[PDB]
């Protein structure tokens, strides 16, 4: 009895290459697509809904996901991997740094954290590598809005704009050519929607599209009044109706 | 054949190829052999020399006052095992001031060999032992096999061309049953039962292990110059 | 691969029989028990003339009573010498005595199958374990990796050993003094050896319940070697 | 924990990954050590085919185990620090526990130990580095010169080499080191030391390292051209 | 059991070498080349970013540089998740020395404790090992400025200039050929991004695919500075070399 | 090919031993179908009784989980009765901890979480079973959760599982269709259980007795099983229409 | 607070004599100012010709010479059915007395 | 392939063979069987007597466990010994904690719960046992059968081993032809039958019979073992029906 | 143990440490050197719970001739001094805590500075010009306040310390039996024979 995988399941073949971190990879490949990007006054991070059935309600299945008031999560691969990793990144926010610092942790500390988790996986005994790469968009006082890709491997990369899964080599093209350094939140929203469109082959609605953003703080989602320097949760899902209305106007 | 490599795994016919080879030590071992009346029960070993500078192993180990066994196949096996017995002999005294039924000794060796044969990296014992004991339903014998399985008998053998002895005693079964009072009647009975597997060799002073056990005689062991009666 | 504790059909432990195989390799040792003493003796078989020949160690002191002398991979014996004197010296603390032979190679022994997956593999080393007690006399013991432990007359292991054995077949006997048992072990180690015999590339050593174990100097050695040229030169 | 028996029998009796540690001792760079009347001496050979090495910094090939002994390797460098480390610590708890340094002897027996302990342990290799160890016991002047190797196995030497091409240079010590008479000083220890390493090495440029040991902790490194005068010195005595 | 599964990343080619250590060395030789150069005056860091995108965030990035003490540098090649790992390690080993003795680490020590952990996966514990090599950068009171790499073996050596990663047979071949030790900083600089422009696999060199740093005395008396090159400062001295 | 003997990516980047229990989730040649009332949900299940010797009584694949929770399983019976164990072990701990009782949805995702480690740890094997969670919920209303070895979870309106399921969705599907709604708009749940039974047979093109089915209900504050009796006289009001 | 220890009373004597030795002892058993037992013995046969007594709180006592009985019991299992002699048995009993040196048994002991 | 030689792996059809291998062991045992009856159940099992040496009467295979709860088994008998020592612990514990006996469906399951738990890892091989175990509680009587899968549900009769067809013909006989309930004393004699019918299966050696039962007017609800003229009384009968 | 003293001087750092070792009404010797040798130029002088001194200095003697083995240098008598400190400081929350005080004194070869540091068994250091530990500090600071100056020779310091010794033969109740004084200076280590 007991775990008696003390030794990696993850090695170096001959040429160098770390077998089940590519084949990870290639299971985020064959994830549905999902993209972030960053406005000079916000992030946008977007995906498809794509359901199981139309007895499934989509609405109990969250894609994306908030970490911290002010940080959200979106993936591309094996959503199972996705929602662990949510809770883990949730609490390591808390275990390793509100409970020492009396606040939470910047964007980049917190996908560092998330990155470790990854990275371990890849190398500790008796584990498979997570399956799926997350996109992390937040805010925080000295570094502003930021957004990073983690992958399978545990590595992180900051980018003004992206893509990953299904159809992220079209999206990345597509980013480029319409990304700059002074869209608006807006504006972000805008490309977003678009981009997300190529990808989607059925219905494109606020129902098939999951959809939120780091933008300004909300006194209207905090739950209470009376101290002034607690202004309010950055992130927003934007509702079904919310999407819908940028829809008609696209 | 390709399922022998651990005793963790079954064959196609459901056999645990593993255990089937430590029960192969067994037969390689040099034979023993045991039978019991109503009154006394006996140990009989064939000793196995190295050659002609070495001594002839021993064959008989005595567990308490009033049980010991003999063995057949990997000695330390035996010694890991005998071991064991003792310790739960002597836990029965100290705490129950009670003698250990030869009975429960039997269950405890079945379940004790059981659990080499069900988990990952260990190994089945390879040695068969018989076990004989006088106690408070009388005079006993008991054949064990590192399979678990551990058997109540009025006589048998194991080891080395054991078969011989084991038809003899089938055959004589009425006659040594009986034999009820009388020490050395027995202990000839047991010698002619083991003589049956002797082949191009026969029985010296320094080649044949007896041990009695019994109502009123302490579980006791004969050597050298004290079995020459009995050639 | 398969497990390090696995059977063979045959009903023997591979790992064993392998590090028998490793003990054939090793060089030879010889032990030979009279009721004067037993003598051990050894190759000592240095594999280059730099090498300083009274450094290799191949019998040693396990208490003033035992001795024990080694063959194959002499490296793993250390930590069983370890234990043979902690078990001789722990035997007397508690009860004011000395250790019988036939316990300490017992205890000796129990090391022996103690691997798996305790250590990762059986040892690749057999010993000649030979001593003096008050209740059997002089002995000498053959210990195995199997954890199996004969009595013996004379044993030789190693290499040499299966022409030697055969060679103490005929010439023991239950009346050898110890100067005869000395000669006797230089005359079947010089036949089985490879280089040619001296004090040098082989020792001696004996246990007398009188003066206890001793390893014999160089030049002790020397001597019985000249005196036993000189005896079969003479016939 | 990891558990794997790695070390392991054949069926011809053989530990095979014993064995490919001995290979690993066998590609490493050479070394050898000769000793005198009054003293030993560690020679090493360093390959050039790096250069832009920083030699200030780069872990010497020699290292001090106490003030009064020595540790020399060839093999698995970063095998040789966890060896060399150990016994480091063993010879301070020595003379804190018995109020005395070790002998050669003793510290080698324990260097030796470990290495084999490596040898039937699961979950590791066995040490892919074989050591010569030298100095002089404390309050003693007879040299002393031992070797190990990956089996555990120890023994004493009159002059020894370890390594790529340990062969030819221990061919040459084997015709050119008389037991009669050990180099009867310093000088003439360093240069048959030297001359052995010429036998395999190249230009004795940036290749040959020296240390010289003697009785009461009396332990240095020679220098370039210290070295530079003995490689000068032989190859115009050879022109014969 | 699990045997069956085992990979053995911890045993010896019959040739005497360990197949992880050669297999993650292999991995290594595809990652950005990262170069280091010691002067008498100071020491250049600079690498090669990892064919890099136009929507990558430039500025608030570090893929290849990272920040030990203030005293100590180390330029990465292979797997970053990897080297953050020991990273975090030799930054805590470094605090640790300091709180202990009220002095910051030795720069040797601190590589060799590093270069031990690494070891100690090619040894025991059934783990693959780490897939990286690291340049050490640092400066202390008695030896100065130093160079120093370890790879995934666990060994460790110094140097006067060093590459690792991808084509270490043509930058070092190079660097020999034109490295001097009165050698200054500013010389060095070139001669590092001079190296780079030769040996990367690509069309040519550009700010935004490079990561660089110095580490100087040149703040103010006897007390050193590490600079960490913002994108533009490299934009800068790239045309200051006329390399763009 | 040992990347298909444990819970390690195949070069596609897929899992194997995960797909396999699948297949043996249908092992058991069951189907269940679950559906919500307004007040409450249904869940039916064929119950096979293929020997004479059985006790039909112990023969069952519905469990209660909690007071509030029920679970139907398709799959192997021990996993079944190994995942029923866990589940109502872990709904116990959750209410003895937060002062409260266990959402449906919740103890699903601990579930689905539990199934996860066993698709990324190698010693652990998936267990051959889908678990259906049903519910009441005080915060939700009627709740349908289902989890399988992949470590997947999603709520419901309705749904089915087992070798034909895919007939038994499909028939559901063109029912809301129509029907326009999230639910079976129906007073008592015994309506409810009867649209349930009406539909899994025009879906599986069988007819049943009252021991060919297993029934089970979740209205406020209580799940529970039906009796055959109950059954009989659900299927005699069919009959009657 | 809870007292491991009381007093049993009784007391022992032993004198050796140049071919035998005698070990006695009364047989009453006390606690406090009440008799427990008039015929209680605490003199014991233990086998190999050694004659044991742990004279003062009973409960201890017993289960030393319990304890001594079983070493000499697993001295023959272990050494060839070999006699302890009384130096050894003294020995042996020292490191039972030592074994609990910081939670002693109550007793004087003579063989 | 290669799916069969390591225990918890899945094969593509979604088996594990190991566990599949283990019911073969099961099938090459002695025949067992149970019968629940209208107060009780009825336990008794094949013992092929080898040799003439076996000692008759006294190498017992049916075991009980707590005071009410009856167990036998085919296959290989130290794993069941060893299932039955882990049903013991579970009964004992349970009994500690809520004061009353073990009930049978309670128990069913801890058995239930730990072979299943042998299936769960490739360190641990598959119990090579079906048990077939039962007993009275506060809710009656009741009878199981688990295999080395785990699987277990409650039986009205049941049987395994060699023998196992003939038996449960022979079983559901009794049941078609008795469905207001067979009694305790008639299940006794029933069991000795059955299991001198399906002795054919086995039959070049020549075997000794065994039988238990609970009930709770004949054994007060506990278990008891069947001797003296009860037991010959049983395999009298099942003399006469055999000829 | 009692009596150790430490004055840093211009060139280098003196300790003086008394002779005397009591238990009971017994002296059991009167030529106890009570310090040891942690480095080359530096030296370290102890006091309190009998024992745990020697085995404490001794504890640390190995760990620095250990460091200076393995990197092949000689610690500076401030790392020393708060590596001693840290040993202590730890041990204070131990199950059974050393309870030994001690002074520091070396002459730091970069700087070329004498250093004396005076550290009790809580792991309390500081550096000082002179140091005292128990109630030998009672007498000989008030003394020092007054005689001492930075820029003194060692054989001022020497001077400085028999007044020291005198004040503390006549005043201190209990006999010492006299001191082992001590100079750590550039050269390292010797001791003062006649005092």
């Amino acid at each position: 009895m007991t775990d008696r995988y003390s030794f990696s399941l993850t090695t170096f073949s001959p040429s160098g290459k770390l077998g089940q971190i590519d084949y990870a990879l290639t299971a985020v490949k064959q994830g549905v697509t999902s993209l972030g990007i960053k406005a000079t006054n916000g992030v946008v991070i977007a995906t498809e809904k794509k359901s199981s059935s139309p007895l499934a309600m989509s609405e109990t299945l969250s894609k994306v996901s908030l970490l911290t008031p002010d940080i959200g999560a979106v993936y591309s691969g094996m959503g199972p991997d996705y929602r662990v990793l949510v809770d883990k990144s949730r609490k390591v926010a808390h275990t390793s740094y509100k409970r020492i610092y009396g606040e939470y942790p910047p964007t980049k500390l917190l996908v560092s954290e998330v990155a470790k988790i990854m990275q371990e996986a890849t190398q500790s005994g008796g584990v498979r590598p997570f399956g799926v790469s997350l996109l992390i968009a937040g805010h925080d006082e000295f570094n502003g809005f930021s957004l990073y890709q983690v992958d399978p491997s545990g590595s992180y990369f900051p980018w003004k704009a992206t893509a990953i899964g299904k159809g992220s080599v079209a999206a990345k093209t597509f980013l480029e050519k319409r990304w700059n350094d002074e869209l608006e939140l807006e504006d972000a929203i805008h490309i977003a929607l678009l981009t997300l469109k190529e990808s989607v082959e059925g219905e494109f609605n606020g129902d098939t599209i999951e959809l939120a953003i780091i933008g300004d703080e909300n006194p209207d989602l905090l739950g209470y009044t009376g101290i002034p320097t607690d202004k309010g949760p950055r992130f927003r899902k934007l509702t079904s109706q919310e999407i819908n209305d940028r829809l008609e106007a696209l | 054949n390709n399922y022998d490599g651990d005793t963790v795994t079954f064959s196609p016919t459901g056999r645990l190829f593993q255990v089937e080879y430590a029960l192969e030590a067994i037969k390689q071992g040099s034979v023993t052999v045991g039978l019991r009346s109503n009154t006394h029960a006996v140990l009989v070993a064939l000793k196995r020399n190295a050659d002609e500078l070495s001594s002839y192993q021993k064959k008989i180990i005595k567990c308490d006052e009033h049980m010991g066994l003999s063995l057949a196949g990997l000695a330390p096996d035996a010694r890991v095992l005998s071991n064991y017995l003792r310790q739960q002999c002597n836990y029965s005294s100290l705490v129950f001031n009670r003698k250990l039924a030869v009975e429960r000794a039997g269950h405890l060796l079945c379940d004790k060999a059981q659990k080499n044969t069900q988990s990952y990296g260990g190994r089945p014992y390879g040695v068969g032992l018989l076990i004989i004991g006088y106690d408070k339903s009388g005079a006993h014998l008991l054949e064990f096999q590192p399979s678990g399985n551990v058997t109540e008998l009025y006589g048998t053998a194991i080891g080395a061309r054991s078969q011989g002895a084991k038809t003899y005693l089938e055959r004589t079964l009425d006659t040594f049953i009986k034999i009820d009072g009388n020490p050395d009647e027995l202990i000839k009975a047991g010698v002619e039962a083991i003589s049956q597997s002797l082949r191009d060799e026969s029985l010296t002073v320094d080649n044949l292990s007896i041990a009695i056990v019994g109502k009123d005689t302490p579980f006791t062991i004969y050597d050298g110059e004290a079995v020459a009666k009995y050639i | 691969d398969r497990g390090v504790s696995t059977f063979s059909p045959e009903g023997r432990l591979f790992q064993v029989e392998y590090s028998l195989e490793a003990i054939k390799l090793g060089s030879t040792a010889i032990g030979i028990a009279t009721k004067e003493g037993v003598v051990l003796g050894v190759e000592k078989r240095a594999t280059s003339p730099l090498l300083e020949s009274d450094s290799i160690e191949k019998i040693v002191e396990i208490d003033r009573h035992i001795g024990c002398a080694m063959s194959g991979l002499t490296a793993d014996a250390r930590s069983m010498i370890e234990h043979a004197r902690t078990a001789a010296v722990t035997h007397n603390l508690y009860y004011d005595e000395d250790i019988n032979v036939e316990s300490l190679t017992q205890s000796v022994c129990d090391l022996a199958l103690r691997f798996g997956e305790l250590m990762s593999r059986p040892f690749g080393v057999a010993l000649l374990i030979a001593g003096h007690d008050a209740d059997d006399g002089y002995q000498l013991f053959h210990a195995e990796p199997s954890g199996t432990f004969y009595r013996y007359n004379a044993k030789a292991i190693g290499s040499g050993s299966e022409g030697a054995q055969a060679e103490l077949l005929n010439e023991w006997h239950s009346s050898l003094t110890l100067k005869e048992a000395e000669l006797l072990v230089l005359k079947i180690l010089k036949q089985v050896m490879e280089e040619k015999l001296d004090e040098n590339n082989a020792q001696l050593s004996c246990i007398t319940k009188q003066d206890g174990f001793k390893i014999y100097d160089n030049e002790k050695t020397a001597e019985l070697i000249k005196e036993l040229k000189e005896k079969e030169a003479a016939e | 924990g990891y558990d794997r028996a790695l070390s392991i029998f054949s069926p011809d009796g053989h530990i095979f990954q014993v064995e490919y540690a001995l290979e690993a001792v066998k590609r490493g760079t050479c070394a050898v050590g000769v000793k005198g009347k009054n003293c030993v001496v560690l020679g090493c050979e360093r390959r050039s085919t790096l250069k832009l090495q920083d030699t200030r910094i780069t872990p010497s090939k020699v290292s001090k185990i106490d003030s009064h002994v020595v540790l020399s390797f060839s093999g698995l460098n970063a095998d040789s620090r966890i060896l060399i480390e150990k016994a480091r610590v063993e010879a301070q708890s020595h003379r804190l526990t018995l109020e005395d340094p070790v002998t050669v002897e003793y510290l080698t027996r324990y260097v030796a130990g470990v290495q084999q302990r490596y040898t039937q342990s699961g979950g590791v290799r066995p040490f892919g580095v074989s050591t010569l160890i030298a100095g002089f016991d404390p309050r003693d002047d007879e040299p002393k010169l031992y070797q190990t190797e990956p089996s555990g196995i120890y023994s004493s030497w009159s002059a020894q080499t370890i390594g790529r091409n340990s062969k030819t240079v221990r061919e040459f010590l084997e015709k050119n080191y008389d037991r009669k008479e050990p180099p009867a000083t310093v000088e003439e220890c360093v240069k048959l030391t030297v001359r052995s390493l010429l036998e395999v090495v190249q230009t004795g440029a940036k290749n040959i390292e020296i240390t010289v040991v003697k009785p009461d902790s009396d332990i240095v490194a020679l220098s370039s051209e210290e070295i530079n005068q003995y490689v000068t010195q032989i190859e115009q005595e050879k022109q014969e | 059991g699990s045997r069956r599964y085992d990979s053995r990343t911890t045993i010896f080619s019959p040739e005497g070498r360990l197949y992880q250590v050669e297999y993650a060395l292999e991995s290594i030789s595809h990652a950005g080349t990262a170069i280091g150069i010691m002067a008498s005056d100071g020491i250049v860091l600079a690498a090669e970013r990892k064919v890099t995108s136009t929507l990558l965030e430039q500025d608030t990035s570090t893929e290849k540089l990272y920040k030990l003490n203030d005293k100590i540098a180390v330029a990465v090649a292979g797997l970053t998740a990897d080297a953050e790992i020991l990273i975090n390690t030799a930054r805590i080993h470094a605090q640790n020395y300091l709180k202990t003795y009220n002095e910051d680490i030795p720069v040797e020590i601190l590589v060799r404790r590093l270069s031990d952990i690494k070891q100690g996966y090619t040894q025991h514990g059934g783990l693959r090992p780490f897939g990286v090599s690291f340049i050490y950068a640092g400066y202390d009171d008695r030896y100065g400025y130093q160079l120093y790499t370890s790879n995934p073996s666990g060994n460790y050596t110094g140097w006067k200039a060093i590459s690792v990663g991808a084509n270490t047979s043509a930058a070092q071949t190079l660097l020999q050929m034109d490295y001097k030790d009165d050698m200054k900083v500013d010389d060095a600089i070139e001669l590092a991004l001079k190296t780079l422009s030769k040996t990367t696999d690509s069309s040519a060199l550009t700010y935004d695919r490079l990561e660089f740093a110095t580490i100087r005395k040149g703040a103010n008396d006897g007390e050193v500075y590490q600079k960490i090159f913002k994108p533009q400062e490299i934009k800068d001295i790239l045309v200051k070399t006329g390399i763009t | 090919g040992y990347d298909r003997h444990i819970t390690i990516f195949s070069p596609e980047g897929r899992l194997y031993q995960v797909e396999y229990a699948f297949k043996a989730t249908n092992q058991t040649n069951i189907n269940s179908l679950a559906v919500r009332g307004k007040d409450c949900t249904v869940v039916i299940s064929q119950k096979k009784v293929p020997d004479k010797l059985l006790d039909p009584t112990t023969v069952s694949y519905i469990f209660c989980i909690s007071r509030t929770i029920g679970m139907v399983v398709n799959g192997p019976i021990p996993d079944a009765r190994n995942a029923a164990l866990r589940a109502k072990a872990e709904a116990a701990e959750f209410r003895y901890k937060y002062g409260y009782d266990m959402p449906c949805d919740v103890l699903a995702k601990r579930m689905a979480n539990l199934s996860q480690i066993y698709t990324q740890r190698a010693y652990m094997r998936p267990l051959g079973v889908i678990l259906t969670f049903v519910s009441v919920d005080e915060e939700l209303g009627p709740s349908i959760y289902k989890t399988d070895p992949a470590g997947y979870y999603v709520g419901y309106k309705a749904t089915a599982t087992g070798p034909k399921q895919q007939e038994i969705t499909t028939n559901l599907e063109n029912h809301f269709k129509k029907s326009k709604i999230d639910h079976i708009n129906e007073e008592s749940w015994e309506k409810v259980v009867e649209f349930a039974i009406t539909h899994m047979i025009d879906a599986l093109g069988t007819e049943f007795s009252k021991n060919d089915l297993e029934v089970g209900v979740a209205t406020k504050d209580k799940f529970f099983t039906l009796s055959a009796e109950n059954i009989e006289e659900r299927l005699v009001a069919i009959a009657e229409q | 607070q809870f007292n491991p220890y009381g007093d049993n009373g009784g007391t022992i004597l032993g004198i050796a004599g140049e071919d035998f030795a005698v070990l006695a002892g009364d047989t009453r058993n006390i606690t406090d100012y009440s008799i427990n037992s008039r015929y209680e013995p605490k003199v014991f046969d233990c086998g190999d010709n050694i004659v044991m007594s742990a004279n003062g709180f009973a409960a201890d006592g017993d289960a030393l010479v319990k304890r001594f009985k079983n070493s000499v019991k697993w001295y023959h299992f272990d050494h060839n059915d070999k006699k302890l002699s009384i130096n050894s048995a003294a020995r042996n009993i020292q490191h039972l007395l030592y074994g609990k040196r910081f939670f002693p048994y109550y007793v004087h002991t003579i063989i | 392939t290669g799916y069969d030689l390591s225990n918890s792996v899945f094969s593509p059809d979604g088996r594990n063979f190991q566990v599949e291998y283990a019911v073969k062991a099961v099938e090459n045992g002695t025949t067992s069987i149970g019968i629940k009856c209208n107060d009780g159940v009825v336990f008794a099992v094949e013992k092929l007597i080898t040799s003439k040496l076996l000692v008759p009467q006294k190498n017992v295979k049916i075991q009980v466990v707590d005071r009410h709860i009856g167990c036998v088994y085919s296959g290989l008998i130290p794993d069941g010994r060893h299932l039955v020592n882990r049903g013991r612990e579970e009964a004992a514990s349970f009994k500690k904690l809520y004061k009353t006996p073990i009930p049978i469906p309670a128990f069913a399951d801890r058995l239930g719960q730990y072979v299943q738990a042998h299936t769960l890892y490739n360190s641990v091989r598959p119990f090579g046992v079906s048990t077939i175990f039962g007993g009275v509680d506060k809710n009656g009587a009741h009878l199981y059968m688990l295999e080395p899968s785990g699987s277990y549900w409650g039986y009205k009769g049941a049987a395994t081993g060699k023998g196992r067809q003939s038996a449960k013909a022979e079983l559901e006989k009794l049941v078609d032809h008795h469905p207001e309930g067979l009694s305790a004393r008639e299940a006794v004699k029933q069991a000795a039958k059955i299991i001198y019918l399906a002795h054919e299966d086995n039959k070049e050696k020549d075997f000794e019979l065994e039988i238990s039962w609970c009930s709770l007017s004949e054994t007060n609800g506990l278990h008891k073992f069947v001797k003296g003229d009860l037991l010959q009384e049983a395999i009298d009968f099942a003399q006469k029906e055999i000829n | 143990m009692d009596i150790i003293l430490g004055i840093r001087v211009q060139d280098s750092v003196i300790l003086a440490s008394s002779k005397a070792v009591t238990r009971g009404i017994s002296v059991l010797k009167d030529s106890d050197d009570k310090t040891r040798q942690l480095s080359p130029h530096t030296l370290m002088s102890f006091a309190g719970e009998a024992g745990d001194t020697v085995q404490f200095a001794e504890y640390i003697q190995a760990n620095i001739q250990l460091y200076s083995i393995r990197e092949d240098y000689e610690l500076s008598p401030q790392a020393v001094s708060s590596f001693v400190r840290q040993e202590l400081a730890k041990s204070i929350r131990s199950r059974r805590p050393y309870q030994v005080n001690v002074l520091i004194g070396g002459y730091d070869k970069k700087k070329n500075k004498p250093e004396l540091y005076q550290i009790d068994y809580l792991g309390t250091k500081v550096e000082l010009p002179y140091g005292a530990h128990g109630y030998s500090g009672f007498y000989t600071f008030s003394l020092l306040d007054h005689h001492y100056r930075p820029d003194m020779t060692t054989e001022e310091g020497l001077d400085l310390l028999k007044l020291c010794v005198q004040e503390l033969e006549k005043r201190m109740p209990m006999d010492f039996k006299g001191v082992i004084v001590k100079i750590v200076d550039k050269d390292g280590i010797r001791q003062v024979d006649d005092f």
